[PDB]
């Protein structure tokens, strides 16, 4: 019975854990069918509703299956995870909370800095009788004995890390053993650690890629309410491919740069429109009618607004979208205007952009 | 440019010792000899502590060897520095 | 400094090893203070000079402006620079430096919120995924499913897996409102 | 075979132009700079449809309304009432402009939906004009170096 | 490419002597041994 279920539990584990990545490249192939099946839908004529046209007419029922399908995957990828990869998450943990125990004495002689999430929750770890369930050496609480026992207190020590001085002298002192028996659930149920599952299940929730493939799971069951909420799904490629990754990289490597690139933009954007707004107030005209003008610089949130969105997605600047300066007492000046801008903006900060990526690339 | 110039930068400082210029290797034939040399030895940050030292020592209380010193840097001849040698290469065959 | 010159012109020498261990402790304490260079000396040899490196001059000297300061020096000295004026440029840098610390040391003269917010939905959001095993209540669920079958079997481990998931929603759910709170 | 279908038709000749990359070895050094990373190029062109496709949803599902294409008021010519329709409007005149597709779709003054618009417009110039071509354009510099 | 010849050239330049050819660590076992090399007994200067 027992026997029997703890073998079957163990052969779905393992066939989870075998599986795993042909299940995650399983979920992406179904994401790009469900997609390319989405690409033929038409808006029907108020109260407008989504449906799928097609000649055929089995594309929708091949839909419902392929999102069930993608919903089940989904969720065996979650499992396998948790199978395969949240061990090695343990442990390394275990391993990092041991070394320090051991060689900094990180809960005896000093103490985790409050603003570590990880430092903080390891304190619950320590305490447990489970301790390095994964990690090898099992001997770490005696090398914090042997090590911190003399100077700090022995005592302090053992309560520190939950060992138990009683437990050992009536190990080694004389009693008569009671046999026990797995049968029995009660019995079972209280030889399972409560405070080391806790501290587990708080590491894996604090794991970023259990995280995402929860977001995934989430997307894809969002996807039966609305079908398009599964074209969140193919932004896995980055993961599904490593050679896109190399792509990628060209981006990622110098990402702060390039934030800065577009902070440092949008302030020079901000110092010609406050030049425009106190001195070329009168060629922000936007309507072609005469009776009704649609000024579109007498707020300065406007103008900011109308530098940055026309302005810079224009090829030749400002100038190209405000009025021509001919003919002008401020001719010069705002000549001198669109020229700066043209060169500073579209020219030198984008160069700036391509630069970086070619710059990651190299 | 700028990257290869940094890079220059950290292979000359990884590669060569900033006062006598012997390479790493030459030091590494000890174990660690190279980090050894830099950080005890010719360390750049002990010459400038014996430069404040040996200013804000009294010119009376000097030693003969800084007394030395002083004068060289006073007439500012910069041969004291070792170049080309250290106390490995002048006792090599005493010291192992 | 005598035994540290002793021990480093006699390097093997088992009755200076002894010696060494017994002032060990001394040594330990002193060797931040102790500086130790290598100068080419007056009878043309290599010689050893050792002096004292005072507690002020190490910290000023490990401020990060003075790191800038000996990056940016090394930089140039290395891109831009010659053998012949090197040892130069380093005692211009050397001199000003020091002035720079010493004035340093003349005028020196005399989030958190987050991580617990995330650690309370942490161990709650847990703790109520334990209560179920933790309330040792789930006799009546043993009691309906004493009859063993392999559907039963598979579907009370799919659920589990299934209950972790809105465990870790739930908590994912109740960070991002302590978040917003506590920006708000 | 091209040789012999250019008597049927001469235009056929043209094809023949096509070997000049195998005829000099100075103009195999220049394609030596496009086909060293042609499976990078490929890849980044992938990455863009995907790109591209993503914002298509975006706009099919909430700013359905800017696309109309007509100067005529009484027929409207809209352009993202289709998903495939708004997928090769957005892959042709959005990528092909020079500013993104802002610069083609209606203005989005004064409308309740502005600022997720401009936002929308921002990001599809920064990350496709901007961004993919610059990655194209270091692809082949690095070729060369 | 411009800046990786003349890069190299200088490297060239400061590392090896241009009559001889022999490297510059060899005359450096000897403080100032390439300087000294370098501009008193192969200078280029003076077989000119
Ligand atoms: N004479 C020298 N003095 C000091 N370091 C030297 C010398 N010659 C070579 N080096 C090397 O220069 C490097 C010094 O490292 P670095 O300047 O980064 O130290 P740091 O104080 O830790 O810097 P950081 O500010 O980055 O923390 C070492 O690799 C060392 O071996
Ligand atoms: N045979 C050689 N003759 C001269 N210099 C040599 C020779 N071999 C190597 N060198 C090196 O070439 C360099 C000559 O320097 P450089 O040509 O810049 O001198 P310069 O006349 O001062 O130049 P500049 O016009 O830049 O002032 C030195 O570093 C020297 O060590
Ligand atoms: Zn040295
Ligand atoms: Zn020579």
């Amino acid at each position: 019975f027992w026997k029997k279920i703890i073998a079957y539990q163990q052969k779905l584990l393992n066939y989870f854990a075998r599986n795993f990545y042909n299940m995650r490249m399983l979920a992406l192939f179904v994401a790009f069918a469900i997609n390319f099946i989405l690409l033929f839908y038409k808006v029907s004529t108020i109260a407008v509703h989504y449906v799928l046209e097609e000649s055929s007419g089995y594309m929708e029922p091949t839909l419902r299956i392929l999102a069930i399908l993608h919903t089940v995957i989904s969720f065996f990828c979650i499992i396998g995870y948790y199978c395969l990869k949240v061990p090695l998450v343990i442990f390394k943990r275990e391993k990092e909370v041991a070394r320090k125990l051991e060689f900094d004495g990180l809960y005896i002689t000093e103490q985790p800095s409050e603003d570590d999430i990880k430092g903080q929750w390891d304190r619950l770890v320590i305490n447990t009788q489970s301790f390095p369930n994964n990690y090898w050496d099992k001997f770490v609480k005696r090398k914090v004995m042997d090590k911190y026992g003399e100077f700090y207190g022995r005592d302090r020590i053992s309560e520190l890390l939950g060992m138990d001085k009683a437990a050992l002298d009536f190990s080694d002192a004389r009693e008569k053993k009671k046999p026990k028996k797995d049968s029995s659930l009660s019995a079972v149920l209280n030889s399972i650690d409560v405070k080391y599952q806790m501290w587990k299940l708080g590491v894996v929730f604090t794991d970023n890629s259990f995280l995402y493939l929860a977001w995934y799971m989430t997307m894809s069951v969002l996807g039966h309410y609305n079908n398009f909420f599964f074209a969140a799904h193919l932004l896995d490629i980055a993961m599904g491919f490593k050679t896109l990754r190399t792509i990628l990289s060209s981006v990622t490597h110098n990402g702060k740069q390039l934030v800065l690139t577009v902070g440092l933009l949008a302030v020079v954007v901000y110092l010609y429109t406050v030049v425009a707004f106190n001195f070329f107030r009168k060629f922000y005209n936007k309507s072609e009618d005469g009776d009704t003008p649609d000024m579109k610089c007498d707020d300065m949130l406007t103008c900011y607004m109308f530098h940055m969105y026309v302005g810079v997605r224009a090829g030749g600047g400002i100038g190209d979208e405000i009025e021509d300066p001919a003919g002008d007492e401020y001719e010069i000046y705002r000549i001198i205007f669109d020229i700066t801008f043209f060169f500073f903006v579209i020219v030198i900060l984008l160069a700036i952009i391509q630069g970086l990526i070619i710059d990651a690339f190299g | 440019e700028l990257r290869d110039q940094q890079e220059q930068v950290k292979e000359d400082m990884e590669t060569k010792c900033f006062i006598c210029g012997i390479g790493n290797d030459y030091f590494d034939t000890v174990p660690h000899g190279f980090e050894t040399h830099t950080l005890q030895e010719h360390n750049l940050a002990n010459y400038l502590f014996f430069l404040m030292y040996l200013i804000n020592k009294d010119e009376t209380e000097h030693t003969g060897q800084e007394s030395y010193v002083w004068k060289m840097y006073q007439e500012r001849c910069w041969e004291f520095f070792p170049a080309g040698d250290c106390f490995r290469k002048q006792y090599e065959d005493q010291l192992n | 400094v005598l035994l540290t010159n002793l021990s480093e012109h006699m390097p093997n020498d088992t009755r200076l090893q002894t010696f060494l261990e017994l002032a060990e402790s001394v040594l330990n304490y002193f060797q931040p203070f102790l500086g130790r260079i290598e100068i080419m000396g007056s009878a043309k040899r290599i010689e050893r000079v050792y002096f004292e490196i005072s507690e002020s001059s190490r910290t000023q000297w490990e401020k990060p402006q003075v790191k800038e300061s000996k990056r940016q020096f090394i930089f140039d000295v290395v891109n831009e620079g010659g053998e012949k004026e090197k040892m130069e440029l380093f005692v211009n840098f050397c001199e000003d430096t020091i002035f720079e610390m010493q004035l340093a040391a003349q005028i020196s003269e005399s989030s958190i919120l987050t991580v617990r917010s995330a650690l309370f939905a942490l161990r709650y959001n847990i703790l109520t995924l334990m209560r179920m095993l933790s309330l040792k209540s789930l006799k009546k669920q043993m009691k309906k499913v004493k009859k063993m079958t392999v559907k039963d079997m598979v579907t009370a481990f799919f659920s589990s897996y299934w209950s972790i998931f809105m465990t870790l929603l739930h908590f994912v759910a109740s960070v991002f409102r302590g978040f917003f709170r506590i920006i708000c």
